[PDB]
RNA sequence: UAGUUGGUGGGGUAAAGGCCUACCAAGGCGACGAUCUGUAGCGGGUCUGAGAGGAUGAUCCGCCACACUGGGACUGAGACACGGCCCAGACUCCUACGGGAGGCAGCAGUGGGGAAUAUUGGACAAUGGGGGGAACCCUGAUCCAGCCAUGCCGCGUGUGUGA
RNA sequence: CAGAAUAAGCACCGGCUAACUCUGUGCCAGCAGCCGCGGUAAUACAGAGGGUGCGAGCGUUAAUCGGAUUUACUGGGCGUAAAGCGUGCGUAGGCGGCUUAUUAAGUCGGAUGUGAAAUCCCCGAGCUUAACUUGGGAAUUGCAUUCGAUACUGGUGAGCUAGAGUAUGGGAGAGGAUGGUAGAAUUCCAGGUGUAGCGGUGAAAUGCGUAGAGAUCUGGAGGAAUACCGAUGGCGAAGGCAGCCAUCUGGCCUAAUACUGACGCUGAGGUACGAAAGCAUGGGGAGCAAACAGGAUUAGAUACCCUGGUAGUCCAUGCCGUAAACGAUGUCUACUAGCCGUUGGGGCCUUUGAGGCUUUAGUGGCGCAGCUAACGCGAUAAGUAGACCGCCUGGGGAGUACGGUC
RNA sequence: CACGGUGUGGCCGAUGACUGGGGUGAAGUCGUAACAAGGUAGCCGUAGGGGAACCUGCGGCUGGAUC
């Protein structure tokens, strides 16, 4: 470009969208359980892998992976959502948050019990 | 067409350099000529001439080359009309840390940044030689 | 764009001025973006970046605007006035049904919304503000205290020996 | 004063990235920021041991800048990776030859005023240290006024001819428009000679023919296109343009004087032209031939092959505005080794007529330097520089929807 | 003059029986269009036809092999 064409007309910037939409620039949201099922992987990958459709408070339905090994969650359940992709799941864009408001943390868990909301052993 | 008389003549040194002449000529001209003079002063080139037919002029140059390499290893065209650059005294540009010389054109003639420097003006940045 | 752009006579204001008015003229703005439309309080500053740039405008300071929603004026040096008045609208409360009352975007607090943010505390001792000759009175400004690992900085949870 | 008395957790250990083994499970359960792990010996899933990093904290999610030269002013690109408008003309604008005088707007320098405090930075001071508080500086890269300088850019006056243009001689060309005309061939019609085939394919068949084909000879009708010349030839802005002749008409090349004196380059909007197919009205219709019919082939044939055949291809007057409209390479200017062809001109030299040197404007093949990721380009640049314009920013969705113009 | 009312016309949002294309997943059915001369060279514009990739006509290109 020359510089006339500059001054005529500058450099345009392109906004970048955000990956986890339904957040809407909040760290977490809250939504009720809709639908509580298992889905199978994308290939190269096979699995029983659990998932909800949840309603939440931004006004949107997403679904959200269930993190873990055992999970007491059904519909018209109240959770915790946060962003985070599963990858090998179409369109499954947010994780839900273990042990925050009806979801119950994982059990018999001993390690990186922080993540998946797991209490101190006795 | 010819819209930049010193971008000709820099570009004419250019291409001489590179196809080892031993002169150059153009059309001549007061500027050209100031231009030459300091590039002759500080010891980029060898010698300037100016002949004379009628209202022609004509600016003849001659170059150096010491060992193998041409003397002028890079000369750049700074202030174009399409973008013209004056600096102040603070900020007058150096090149290849002082090794280097910019021709810039003051109030007080054709200089090199370094005399601009030392007189304490600026003017416009036309060339980089080094 | 037709009080629109300029002029004259008059009115009006603390004060210049189409600010208003009656005539006279056809002007004024626009590709250097007028008109319309979306978004937005602005700055000192803050974060990032080698720089140029990019993002941002909590807490501190300056300016502006607003006070349930709109339209007004009064008093006064000063307001078109958060805790003043008049009018219109929506809403809320008391009632013996005759008649009345109100505006937390002040401090504390309640309900609601939300992932999420505190006590219905003490004193005018200090710095200021209002009134008074003073004595002194008022001041949820302010100075303090309470709650929260929210952040920054500091300290501890012991030291030596012990094969 | 009493007495170790009251006071350690969180993440991680496949690579990026410091830290490894054993059990349990077997593409399950599960992990995952990216690349990826798990389908019987998993250092990647869960537990345990061990270790690593932090520590009253440790991790996850969200958000901004950076890394991102990934909108490139500093600081990128467009032959083949995304990207040169199909091609011209031209409006606003951007930029613009040489000399001289003057001005001082841009540009540069000085002085003065201002640029609140806080904040950032520096040297100190007080907090047991630190955070924090605070004194003084530095800085606030800016703005305004005024006084100076004149190299460059701009303005004004004067002058010049290397850019640009004009008159006069000569030359080449399928450049454009209109109207005539010539020869070859295909088809059809008529007639003579003549008699069983012709045509078509890989092979066949559909088809034509004893109311006489095909073949051969003579005459006539009509439409479309111009063999040989013909060429890496020519002309045109591009699209494109071929028999011959006349009329009207554009541009180009070439020589020398003469003339004007920067009158130039590019070009957002705009406008003109713009293959083929297609559309409208009216003509024409030989050959060819989308659609369509029949015969073959095939598992099927919807196609390729064969026999027919309508739009259309042609003309007049308009529209449409798109092509791998390509050199996949915007226009203009200057400069940078050489060698060999060819077209249209100029000059010189032989010495008789045909050759040999140069120079200019086109058109080709190699190739030094330089450039490029490479292929390749290389005076017809994709090299070295300048002026202006157009365009690109991962692949799909998508040159699509909506709105608008035609 | 604020608020209000009447008529008519713009712009924005939500919703709607039904309907059209797109992407992703899995490879179930019919074919084999492209990549070699891909077995009829491919592609571009346009027009017609067809269950579907596609076929055919006209013009163009080499980003086509063998000669
Ligand atoms: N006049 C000023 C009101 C202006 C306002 N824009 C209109 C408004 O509020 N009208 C209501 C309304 O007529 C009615 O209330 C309901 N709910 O219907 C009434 C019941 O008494 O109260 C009036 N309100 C009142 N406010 C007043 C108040 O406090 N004192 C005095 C008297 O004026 C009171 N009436
Ligand atoms: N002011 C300047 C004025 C400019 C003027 N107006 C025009 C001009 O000068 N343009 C510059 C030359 C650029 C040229 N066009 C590019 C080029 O040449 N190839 C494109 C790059 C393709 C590839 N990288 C090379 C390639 O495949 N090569 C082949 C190859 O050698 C050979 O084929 C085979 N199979 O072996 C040959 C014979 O078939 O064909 C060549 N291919 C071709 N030869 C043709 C040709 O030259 N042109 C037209 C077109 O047809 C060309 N394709």
């Amino acid at each position: 470009a020359t510089t006339n064409q500059l001054i005529r007309k500058g450099r345009t910037t392109l906004v970048e969208k955000s990956k986890v939409p339904a957040l809407k620039a909040c760290p977490q949201r809250r939504g009720v359980c809709t639908r509580v099922y298992t889905t199978t992987p994308k290939k190269p990958n096979s699995a029983m892998r659990k998932v909800c459709r949840v309603r939440l408070t931004s006004g949107f339905e997403v679904s959200s992976y269930i993190g873990g090994e055992g999970h007491n969650l059904q519909e018209h359940s109240v959770v915790l959502i946060r962003g985070g992709r599963v990858k090998d799941l179409p369109g499954v864009r947010y994780h839900t948050v273990r042990g925050s408001l009806d979801c119950a943390g994982v059990k018999d868990r001993n390690q990186s019990r922080s993540k998946y909301g797991a209490k101190r052993p006795k | 067409s010819m819209q930049d008389t010193v971008a000709d003549m820099l570009t004419r040194v250019r291409n001489a350099q590179m196809a080892k002449k031993q002169t150059v000529s153009m059309p001549s001209s007061k500027l050209k000529v100031a231009i030459a003079n300091v590039l002759q002063q500080e010891g980029y080139i060898s010698n300037v001439e100016v002949a004379q037919e009628e209202t022609k002029s004509t600016l003849t140059i001659t170059l150096k080359y010491f060992e193998g390499k041409p003397v002028i290893e890079m000369v750049k065209r700074v202030s174009r009309p399409g973008l013209r650059q004056y600096r102040g005294k603070d900020k007058l540009p150096s090149v290849k840390q002082g090794l280097g010389i910019a021709i810039v054109s003051t109030s007080k003639g054709i200089m090199t940044d370094r005399a601009a420097r030392a007189a304490g003006i600026g003017g416009e940045v036309i060339a980089f030689v080094s």
